RNA sequence: AGGCCAGCACCUUUGCUGGCUCCGGUGCGCUUGUGACGGCCCGUGAAAAUCCACAGGAAGGAAUAGUUUUCAUGCCAGGUCG
RNA sequence: UCUAGUGCAGAUCUUGGUGGUAGUAGCAAAUAUUCAAAUGAGAACUUUGAAGACUGAAGUGGGGAAAGGUUCCACGUCAACAGCAGUUGGACGUGGGUUAGUCGAUCCUAAGAGAUGGGGAAGCUCCGUUUCAAAGGCCUGAUUUUAUGCAGGCCACCAUCGAAAGGGAAUCCGGUUAAGAUUCCGGAACCUGGAUAUGGAUUCUUCACGGUAACGUAACUGAAUGUGGAGACGUCGGCGCGAGC
RNA sequence: GGCGAGAGACCGAUAGCGAACAAGUACAGUGAUGGAAAGAUGAAAAGAACUUUGAAAAGAGAGUGAAAAAGUACGUGAAAUU
RNA sequence: UUUGGGGCCGUUCCUUGUCUAUGUUCCUUGGAACAGGACGUCAUAGAGGGUGAGAAUCCCGUGUGGCGAGGAGUGCGGUUC
RNA sequence: UUGACCUCAAAUCAGGUAGGAGUACCCGCUGAACUUAAGCAUAUCAAUAAGCGGAGGAAAAGAAACCAACCGGGAUUGCCUU
RNA sequence: AAACUUUCAACAACGGAUCUCUUGGUUCUCGCAUCGAUGAAGAACGCAGCGAAAUGCGAUACGUAAUGUGAAUUGCAGAAUUCCGUGAAUCAUCGAAUCUUUGAACGCACAUUGCGCCCCUUGGUAUUCCAGGGGGCAUGCCUGUUUGAGCGUCAUUU
């Protein structure tokens, strides 16, 4: 009975969505994400998980602010406006 | 087509607010037609004109706040400079050029001299 | 029947209808559609005619 | 479930809006390599697991 | 080897006590001033059954000498004690069944 | 109102008009709720939010006028998510 | 002439592809289908009608929780899927559809989880949940520069989370849609919160009368503090009463 | 590692980073994690008007093109197998 | 015996823009000439890419120099207080 | 009585600051085993991997409580060598 | 003798090797130093006239402003004053802004689009109730201010 019949008793979700990573790794009874470690302040990561780091590191998303930092640096973190040459 | 910002910057705050509400009315009147007609790209110009007007209003308000806080320390944290966290925490070129009276005297007495070796 | 911001409540919907269309409101009912938008059924008073102000809004 | 959270409903709405074929003017574009929609999901073939 | 059953009770996961239906801890009244200089009188209101316990408990009501209040106490009932009995607790109390000399 | 009927109308929106809708009985019956009892325990079979009452008597109060809003009536509003 | 990721038949070799087996095994549980018409290119299977049967109310019925997520409904429609078929479909394409003060969530606490204070630990973090803490906010006003401090008094639980079956303020009938309804329409109610005026009641014995009593009434001051009750409770047996059948 | 540049007796789509393409994608797993396949019409769509058989898909003609022995199952088009 | 700090114009560095040669002449093949042949040009440019087939000379560029713009700056080069 | 001092507190007091990401390289803590020894226990693997804390464009180190034994050298780092 | 089996060839199939291509990778070298409470990286939800993705963005939403170039974009539609010009463009540059819900994530919570407190303002005959709008309320630590605590403690009082 440990097979096909026991798979029919599976209707209670151990993990739900995580508010930090949106993944369905948030444990409902432990109150902890299996993937990111929320609510811990540090993001869960391990050097034995190289692919896991590559999946979730910088550059996998939008870089909403960090994209423009190289450009602002190249221009010198200048201030003001251009002046109609 | 749409509005141009250079002919809005000559206007006052109230004129711009009236312009804005009129444009929003036009945008609603266009959204009620978009569902009747198959296509309506005139809505894009109205959206961008609303954006231009709001940008000009924001600029007018921020410059007035700048002039209010002109020439006094402790101005707001959206009118300050953003440069970076580390560069904002770095020592100024005053604090970094500070030296002791001992080192000033030695810099004055024995500076690096300009010497050449021919004769 | 209006499409409504997902952040708007019934107070705001009532006030906005009274503002834009100059109509008194009796009741507001709201649902969130399966497409993620909000739908407002606004029942006006007997003095006003939704049929007469819809074609003024520009749809019928 | 009928008694559901707004979050689950929201993700379901996104999935309903994604459950579309391609528009066919995208196939007429210059330098186009999209033939079909490969991210197509059906409730019978694959579950969302949300 | 494997950790045995008696080693496994100290962690107290499924071996903890089941204290749902217990009325409280059966303690004597705090030894404040009256119980070491004279006596204080209280009254037995009910003798109740305590789950996990063969001995019955007596709910004894005393008065607070410092505040207008009716602090209740849970005694282990002694054989012969009854409802409406006056319990006397303290140094100068009488040698009778139920007293806290 | 709903139900059961009759009659007269029509490309049709289609109806319109009349009536009845009553009086009882039975039970180790079925299901369910409830009441008062009885039996069982070395088993005597949750807690909190919340509401009311009582004790007390602080304080406030009438006569050419006051006090009462656990009586009645009257006005407004009742969000978010499913 | 230089150089090497340089030569395949094997490794139950790797990946991909293809055969024989073979139009073969087989597509046999759940009593059962038949006739006509319509549709259509085409009907054992779609629709309607007629008949014959089954589930047989501890149902193949009507509803729900979890789970699923649009599978609901309509229109169009058959290349693939529905291990025959297919004009049909939980398929394909295009759209429509879920209306609440009274239903739940929301709130309470349960087992339990878990901050703060503090203490451990190189540290990620652990203990512990009222503790060896200087751990707060509640009524009334006084002043009438005036807003709200000082005037007073009171009070000491000491986070928070934890149940869509436990606790819990409050709604019913009729009707309506392709698909929604205790949510919409109509009619008829109720609760909470807040403003409030009139009537009524009471008072010159100031804060009501009657009844021997149990108690009764349209009402008929009441702070702090305190007490009590409800919430709030097993299982089985028979008897009684009611409702629906 | 990040940003910006220049090179190679390197690999050349079963190779080379897992990924030359909507690749950490689709998909699997409660989860930690695991993790693909998939490039080439033609210079130019000029991507086959029109006739005819057929319910239709399609076919046969015609036509475009240098070439349909290039027809969106598209460069060349091996072998097994038919 | 020897001394400090400001300004200005340059230079240094960063970033960026723009300008700066010579055939598309003839015949054959081909759908297309960027192929073949004949005659030439430029070259401090015959690197590379593109264009209907192997293009220095068709296009972008390349090479060589020039003309600007905006900054940072105390490194020095002159002038001024 | 008034006013100081000391130590300790509260404030949505006036101003600031720390956290997290990245982590190739850097400064530290912690810390294996497979493996080699033809077995294995010291040893080796290795003062390595994994785990933890902390930085910058480099970090660290650094102007000798040094090396030496020479006719003495002279912060630190790195290379050739030893 | 046919059929059938086998072998070969031509054509047609199955399949996708080989050949030739390459807006990709890999390695070497060079130069530079720039994330975040002024809210980072990451995540979710949205945004286009007609988009499901990717890419871009945030209710000013495939973008606004500014500057430069100087007439496009393109699959279709539509637009034209935008064309000897403060001006096209899925253009480039980019110094001003916007930047939903979140996240170290900061009012308390979060399996909730939950529950509060303060200031200003508007409305509903309202200091108190309801609602709308705007602005705020984390923790540790430092400097300082103010208010205080303690026979810890000094002096001075009559
Ligand atoms: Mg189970
Ligand atoms: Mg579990
Ligand atoms: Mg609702
Ligand atoms: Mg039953
Ligand atoms: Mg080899
Ligand atoms: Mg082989
Ligand atoms: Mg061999
Ligand atoms: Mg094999
Ligand atoms: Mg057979
Ligand atoms: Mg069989
Ligand atoms: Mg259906
Ligand atoms: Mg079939
Ligand atoms: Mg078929
Ligand atoms: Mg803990
Ligand atoms: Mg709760
Ligand atoms: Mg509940
Ligand atoms: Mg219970
Ligand atoms: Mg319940
Ligand atoms: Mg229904
Ligand atoms: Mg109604
Ligand atoms: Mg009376
Ligand atoms: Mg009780
Ligand atoms: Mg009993
Ligand atoms: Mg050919
Ligand atoms: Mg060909
Ligand atoms: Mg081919
Ligand atoms: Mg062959
Ligand atoms: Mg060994
Ligand atoms: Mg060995
Ligand atoms: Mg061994
Ligand atoms: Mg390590
Ligand atoms: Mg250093
Ligand atoms: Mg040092
Ligand atoms: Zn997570």
């Amino acid at each position: 009975g440990k097979g096909t019949p026991s798979f029919g008793k599976r209707h209670n979700k151990s993990h739900t969505l995580c508010n930090r990573c949106g993944r369905r790794s948030f444990h409902v009874q432990k109150k902890t994400c299996s993937s990111c470690g929320y609510p811990a302040a540090k993001t869960r990561s391990y050097n034995w998980g190289a692919k896991a780091k590559r999946r979730h590191t910088t550059g996998t998303g939008r870089m909403r602010y960090l994209k423009h930092v190289s450009r602002r640096f190249k221009n010198g973190f200048q201030t003001g406006s251009a002046s109609k040459a | 087509a749409g509005v141009k910002a250079y002919e809005l910057r000559t206007k006052s705050k109230e004129q711009l607010a009236s312009q804005l509400v009129d444009l929003k009315k036009e945008l609603a009147e266009l959204k009620v037609q978009k569902l009747s007609r198959p296509s309506l790209p005139k809505i894009k110009t109205v959206r961008k004109s609303i954006a231009c007007v709001l940008t000009v209003i924001n600029e007018q308000q921020r410059e007035a706040v700048r002039q209010l806080y002109k020439g006094k320390k402790y101005q707001p944290k959206d009118l300050r400079a953003k440069k970076t966290r580390a560069l904002r925490r770095a020592l100024t070129k005053f604090e970094a050029s500070q030296v002791t009276e001992k080192q000033r005297k030695k810099q004055i007495a024995f500076p690096q001299r300009k010497y050449a070796i021919k004769a | 029947v209006f499409q409504v911001s997902m952040k708007a409540n019934k107070y705001q919907i009532k006030k906005a209808v009274k503002e834009l269309y100059e109509v008194d409101v009796l009741k507001v009912n709201t649902l969130v559609r399966p497409n993620g938008t909000k739908k407002a059924y606004v029942r006006l008073t007997a003095d006003y005619d939704a049929l007469d102000i819809a074609n003024r809004i520009g749809y019928i | 479930a009928a008694q559901k959270s707004f979050r689950i409903k929201q993700k379901m709405a996104k999935a309903k809006k994604q459950n579309r074929p391609l528009p066919q003017w995208i196939r007429l574009r210059t330098n186009n390599t999209i033939r079909y929609n490969a991210k197509r999901r059906n409730w019978r073939r694959t579950k969302m697991n949300i | 080897g494997r950790v045995i059953r008696n080693q496994r009770k100290g962690a107290g996961s499924i071996f903890t006590s089941h204290t749902r239906l217990r009325q409280g801890a059966a303690k004597l009244r705090t030894l404040d001033y009256a119980e070491r200089h004279g006596y204080i009188r209280g009254i037995v209101k009910q003798i109740v059954h305590d789950s996990g316990r063969g001995a019955p408990l007596a709910k004894v009501v005393f008065r607070d000498p410092y505040k207008y209040r009716l602090r209740e106490e849970i005694f282990i009932a002694n054989e012969g004690v009854h409802t409406g009995q006056f319990i006397y607790a303290g140094k100068k109390a009488s040698l009778n069944v139920g007293n806290v000399l």
